[PDB]
């Protein structure tokens, strides 16, 4: 019924989300319902806006198409091939397409009655959708702030794609928090060209192969808990559950059966034999390492028909494991969610159907690490002179950042306002 | 979209940037295939300009004397031959206006406008007094858009007592004045190269001026058609210049070899991962040994081991760490691009921000303060105003990067 | 295309030009031309104004003619059997036979667009040609300032032709300067009737023997770099390699390869057994003596088909040789240029063919010397009574020298101010 | 086109300028051939000019009595002896009109008229007193034109009371008048010469006057036709005359030997370069070896080693050093011309601005102050006008000469 609305800008998000719909292929809202709105309220009741700025990686849908195509209308393109100067796409640029954006979707996020909802699809270290989305939000803010907003913006990679990267975030999150999104699922690429290259083989993790995985992910949440079924959930009830303080906190993702086609898996893993994986470094989205942090959270989410009383029984063998260890001011369990609906793979994309999906959500206070050292490739250069006068002169700033610094600083500074002492 | 508008002047800068719409080979029509044609219609959107009538050497000979024939420039009749007054304050300041006129009957032609990737040789007047004045006059017009230049500095050998104090009233702009991205080649190298390594018992320039193109092209198109990705001629910009004042790029091609059974590493792989990084095969020869990169860019050409690539690649950002600024979180980024030249296998393609050029800039520079000051001998071009000065507020300024080099050069 | 205006005044001047178009007989510029300017653009596109003052001399051309014609109007003539008193010719008579010369140039050097070049064949030491174009140019730079002069002024035969004669040097070039002229190539006919009697034999050197070898060198300079081929040149490039400061330095010019034909020529000298008596006194024009002073150029001329490579190979052996020296402010290089047309040589009057012509051009502070004794000659008589008395009583003066003697003294005055110090 | 206009003026005048025309062998056709008739048509532009009838005497007898004859001038019947002021201030300005009347309906002619030089010996008023007034009337009238005047002085010797006090009235102006160049010849020295150096028991005017023609035509036609090179009537004006109130050329033959087998260094090639630089063979007899030299032309006759001759006229010339003023560069000049006179098979021609002649002056000046000053005889000329001075302003000139002359002869 009451559905909640996604926004993709940028090609890293164009490309995610759109082999997200592609994953999204789990049950009804694929035949003839090409304009066919009718019928059933949900999946998307036209199973959408697609905003990039580069009027090409997010042409692959309609003009030469890619397989397929929703609804040429909610794609919205430019002509500025690109930009990549935050300011370059937040400012300049993007004032331009914001309004057919903001337009647009106000006119889909007025259809049907009862809103509630956004979630928007990033990827930021790169304008466009690193710059431009850091103002799609402001604006949203600004006219549906009753409504709550999810992103699973992606984080940059190790492998170092591009400078000038490194110091977007900053400039970024600094306002694209309080300011909107009450939760925001930090990807990391690096993970995946590090994990689509161990548990799923593969030499050289093409985007798409990243795109079939941090798409499945994304389902084995959004979708995983967001068409009624059995045990369920809603939006408003997603933070008060993986939300601590209003702190925008973003809570770490971890996906467990992750098993190509060219090796064994196993016939099965036990419902538990999964949920410990689940619990492996090496399964999880950032690469960050919680054995250094209080969770504030945590809740598992398993998928495809399971029943309980096989579940706690390693929610408890862990619990034996002196590790782990949570904070204070938190009941120190869970929130365990099952879905019997079976685990969506697809033709060589997502690589051999599972028996089990299992996939939890808990935000230690260890991703600070992970999320701050992208503030040392920053506080590097950025603090010496750096690559400052673009963001310039192709708009304005000179404390664009540093005033930016603080706030995005004072994150790790929270962080530790729930992780040093007993209170 | 990358509609480029290639801009090619100068008589002796027409010559190289011609035989690189010979490297340029994919002709009209007769052929990844899911082309990358920017820049115009096919018919190169070049837009060649010569002061004297040059544009037709080779220009429009053997090679391919059809670049849009019908709007060449010349004028009709002129002169401007190694006085930079000429070509900049007179003599070129009547065709200024022809081209300025042209290249925008060409530029606007839907599409979004690229920039200009301006060809020319520092030091010349005819086409490097007309065309760094084109640059000042495509500037303060197109903003927004990027420019390029394929600059040549005059090798240390020195041709003419004017092949030489020169440029250096030029680069006392042609980087405070459109210029936000430029290669740069340094005759020096070339000659260095088809000697004090390849072969030859003389550079014919039609040697000293292979690579000026092979290198060229791979670092035009490249970057530009399908191959691994994309890219366009912009985001560069931003990834390799970190100041304004900028910093001229070291371009440096690698598989030159020499004739004979090539076995030296026989095009190894890892080859290509060395063969270019070394002054031994850079086109500005100036010891990169000496002042860390500020970033490099690579361009490894001919469908192989990506892999290796990218192992060899960081292989050395991990080796002489003791050049690469280390305040610039990752300042390399390698580029695979699939379709390959004309007889290498496998080629690379340096472009990088290395403080060493500095050398390649404090020699226009101690010849200028050493003789244009020392006495003079720029009693040649007041005769077309440029009274007293105006080469002294241009010594103090191409002088300067010294300065501002060597503080990261460290 | 572009034809610069030749036009000699003077027997001195007459004869050598007029034994010059006869070397001009390289290529194409002889049959079937006769009034017939049509076809290519050079070597004269009518292959010219022949202006004497003495009815005769210039009149082994036409009225008797002498071998040859080129086009009976373009030889302007008078009555007046001479002069031979600056004053007169310069003044007096130049006065009138200067507006039919002015008149026929102009009517000349203004046919086909696009002029640029006057040179100016002399000989000074006489009147008529030697104070006639003390005139001539003041007055073409009075109407074509914007275009440059080059003046191949022979220079007087110490073997002393004349008295009164060493005096109009100076009262001509006190003018015959700055008011025009940015090079001159000085002869100084003592050179030849010396090398044309040593490295040509020759007994009483006539005066066609030393035109059949002053016009060798003038081919070797302007022919030697005026018709593009290969590597060239442009005349406004001319003095930007040859040409210090506006104070008209003159270029001391030097033939190498000098072969009679009854002596043994070797078969050949070595592209570098040539560049080094190219190096040697006795080849050179102005008996100088560049021993004692900083070259503020020097660029070699190869001719007749040489392979760089080779070249050097001497440039070199030279370097190698402590002394030579440069001054400063000066690339101490070279500018040496090749030609692959060979040297032509004429039935008897060139004496042989060379298989490698060479003739370099530096202006070494030294010729200093060898032009200013020739003040001495001079300031000798014409400061303490003279002749000065004819270039009165017929025409004006009275300080017609003097005045005229400073600047033509500030020259040993420049030409030190670029030799005694490291400035 | 040096159309000379030969003028012949006085009885003991034109008896040597007429065998002079004797000397000027190549008759009326019948003959380098590349001639340079200067002067007329064929027949002598000379204008004869007499007072009395002595324009016949040999003139028009035995030798070429045709010169012209149909404008011969005598005006017919008249006087004008030894009295200077006649024939320059009475019997003769009768004549002047007569003759300044058919020179003009000559001089012209059309060809441009090189000047004229005029002939007649100082001091016997008939022709030297006609003429010297010719000048100051062909002066003054044509400026421009360059005048000559091969005057004859009164050798010391003294014939009539007059033969003497007269021309040192003449050149009171043969040198302030037109007069810009004039050789000069001193009876003395012919005699002299037929007596102390040729043999001759006595001098026939068929022998003191030999030299003077074989000597005038040895200035006169050569450094005129062809020969080496070429030469006018007038560059020689110019160096020859350093100085205004000039000075007097001392012509000198050299051949002249004496009969006998003349083996006398048998007009050896260097002979010529001695047997003429001395006193000995010079037509004036003024010891040269007192002052230097101004100047000096030299005119070696009769095809020979044009080698030995600059050899050996610079020898001297490196010679007697002491004897070349030496404040003008090159105070001599050579020439060689061909075409030999009727017996010599070589020969010679002085023609010197020496400083010696200074005695052949102060003579003509020691007998004024010394005797038309020391008392009396001037009253003879007061007849026609001439009262008072007339003969000491003329005393206070020609005197002059002694000290300017002696200025340099130093
Ligand atoms: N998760 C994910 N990340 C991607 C994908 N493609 C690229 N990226 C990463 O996302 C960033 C790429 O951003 P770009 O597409 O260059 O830029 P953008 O911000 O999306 O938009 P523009 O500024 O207009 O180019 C880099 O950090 C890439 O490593 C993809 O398919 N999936
Ligand atoms: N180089 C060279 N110099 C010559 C030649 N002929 C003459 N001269 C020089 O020119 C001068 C000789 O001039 P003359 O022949 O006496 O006179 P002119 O030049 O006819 O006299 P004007 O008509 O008044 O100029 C000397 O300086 C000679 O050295 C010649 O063929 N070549
Ligand atoms: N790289 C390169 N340089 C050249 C070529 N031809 C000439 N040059 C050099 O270019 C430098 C700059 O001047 P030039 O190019 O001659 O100027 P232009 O005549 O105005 O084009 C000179 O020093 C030449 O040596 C060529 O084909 N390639
Ligand atoms: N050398 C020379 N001197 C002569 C000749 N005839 C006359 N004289 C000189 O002339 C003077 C006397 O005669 P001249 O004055 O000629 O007589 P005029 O012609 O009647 O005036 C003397 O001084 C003679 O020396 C002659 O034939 N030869």
């Amino acid at each position: 019924m009451r559905e909640c609305i996604s926004i993709h800008v940028g090609q890293a998000g164009v490309q995610i989300g759109n082999a997200c719909w592609e994953l999204y292929c789990l049950e009804h809202g694929i035949q003839p319902d090409g304009q066919m709105p009718s019928d059933k309220t949900i999946g998307g009741g036209d199973d959408a806006v697609f905003v990039d700025l580069e009027p090409t990686v997010i042409d692959e849908v309609r003009t030469g198409t890619y397989r397929q195509l929703f609804h040429p209308e909610q794609l919205i393109t430019g002509k500025e091939d690109a930009a990549n100067n935050y300011a370059r796409g937040h400012y300049t640029i993007g004032k331009e397409i914001i309004d057919l954006v903001l337009d647009r979707i106000r006119k889909l996020a007025d259809q049907c009655t009862g809103l509630q909802g956004f979630s928007v699809f990033h990827s930021f270290g790169g304008g466009t959708g690193s710059g431009f989305t850091s103002l799609l939000m402001e604006r949203l803010s600004v006219d549906y702030g009753k409504k709550s907003k999810l992103e699973f913006s992606i984080y940059p990679a190790p492998q170092v794609s591009t400078a000038v990267v490194e110091p977007y975030n900053s400039i970024l999150t600094t306002h694209t928090t309080l300011e909107h999104s009450d939760c925001a699922f930090m990807v990391d690429n690096e993970a995946i060209y590090d994990i689509c290259r161990r548990n799923l083989d593969i030499e050289r993790p093409t985007y798409t192969n990243l795109n079939r995985l941090i798409g499945q992910i994304v389902s084995s949440i959004t979708a995983s808990l967001r068409f009624d079924g059995a045990l369920n959930v809603d939006l408003t009830e997603f933070q008060t559950n993986l939300v601590p303080y209003p702190r925008a906190h973003f809570p770490l993702a971890t996906y467990a059966p992750v098993i190509s086609a060219e090796k064994a898996y196993h016939e099965q893993l036990s419902v538990a034999e999964i949920t410990n994986a689940c619990f492996e470094p090496a399964n999880q989205m950032v690469k960050c390492d919680p054995r250094h942090g209080k969770y504030m959270a945590c809740c598992l989410l398993y998928r495809g028909d399971v029943v309980p009383k096989d579940v706690n029984a390693a929610i408890a063998t862990i619990k034996t494991k002196r590790t782990i260890q949570f904070v204070d001011w938190c009941p120190t369990g869970f929130k365990v969610g099952i879905n019997y609906e079976p685990p969506t793979v697809v033709p060589g994309g997502d690589l051999a159907k599972v028996q089990r999906a299992v996939c939890m959500l808990s935000n230690t206070t260890a991703i600070a690490e992970a999320w701050a050292r992208l503030d040392h490739k920053f506080d590097l250069m950025y603090a010496k002179r750096a690559f400052v006068h673009w963001y310039v002169g192709e708009g304005m700033e000179e404390g664009e950042f540093s005033e930016a610094r603080e706030d995005m600083a004072a994150l790790e500074k929270d962080y530790e306002e729930v992780g040093v002492d007993s209170v | 979209m990358r509609e480029i508008v290639h801009i090619q002047a100068g008589q002796c800068g027409n010559q190289i940037g011609a035989k690189f719409w010979e490297v340029i080979s994919d002709e009209h029509g007769i052929d990844v295939y899911y082309n990358e044609a920017a820049g115009n219609k096919y018919v190169p959107r070049a837009i060649l300009v010569d002061l004297e009538p040059g544009t037709m050497d080779s220009v429009r000979s053997g090679p391919f004397g059809q670049i849009f024939r019908p709007d060449n420039f010349v004028f009709g009749q002129s002169g401007a031959g190694n006085n930079w007054a000429k070509g900049h304050y007179t003599e070129g300041a009547e065709l200024v206006d022809s081209v300025l006129d042209v290249v925008r009957k060409e530029s606007e032609s839907c599409d979004c406008l690229q920039g200009f990737q301006l060809t020319h040789s520092l030091g010349g007047g005819t086409g490097s007094g007309m065309g760094t004045l084109l640059i000042s006059k495509i500037r303060e017009e197109y903003p927004d858009r990027i420019m390029n230049t394929f600059s040549v500095v005059p090798s240390p050998k020195v041709s003419d007592t004017v092949v030489e104090p020169y440029n250096a009233t030029l680069s006392v702009h042609q980087l405070v004045e459109n210029t936000d991205e430029t290669y740069c080649i340094d005759n020096e190298a070339l000659y260095d190269i088809c000697f004090r390594t390849l072969k030859l018992t003389t550079p014919t320039y039609g040697d000293l001026n292979h690579l000026v193109s092979a290198t060229m092209s791979g670092v035009t198109t490249c970057l530009r058609f399908p191959g691994q990705l994309n890219a366009d001629l912009r985001k560069l910009a931003v990834n390799m210049v970190p100041f304004p004042r900028l910093h001229f790029f070291m371009p440096g091609f690698a598989p030159l070899t020499s004739r004979g059974s090539q076995q030296y590493r026989a095009l190894t792989v890892p080859e290509l991962t060395q063969q270019m990084f070394d002054a031994k095969n850079m086109m500005a020869a100036c010891d990169p040994r000496h002042g860390r990169y500020l970033t490099v860019a690579a361009v490894f050409r001919g469908r192989m081991s990506m892999k290796e690539v990218d192992e060899q690649m960081l292989n050395v950002q991990n080796k002489n760490s003791s050049y690469f600024v280390e305040w610039i979180p990752n300042n390399v980024k390698t580029a695979v691009c699939d379709i390959p030249p004309r007889g290498l296998k496998m080629s690379a393609t340096f472009i990088g921000n290395s403080t060493a050029i500095q050398e390649l800039f404090k020699r226009i520079s101690e010849q200028f303060t050493a003789m244009f000051r020392r006495k003079a001998f720029l009693h040649w071009y007041t005769g077309e105003g440029m009274d007293e000065m105006e080469f002294t507020e241009a010594e103090s300024n191409m002088n300067d990067l010294v300065s501002e080099y060597q503080q990261y050069q460290d």
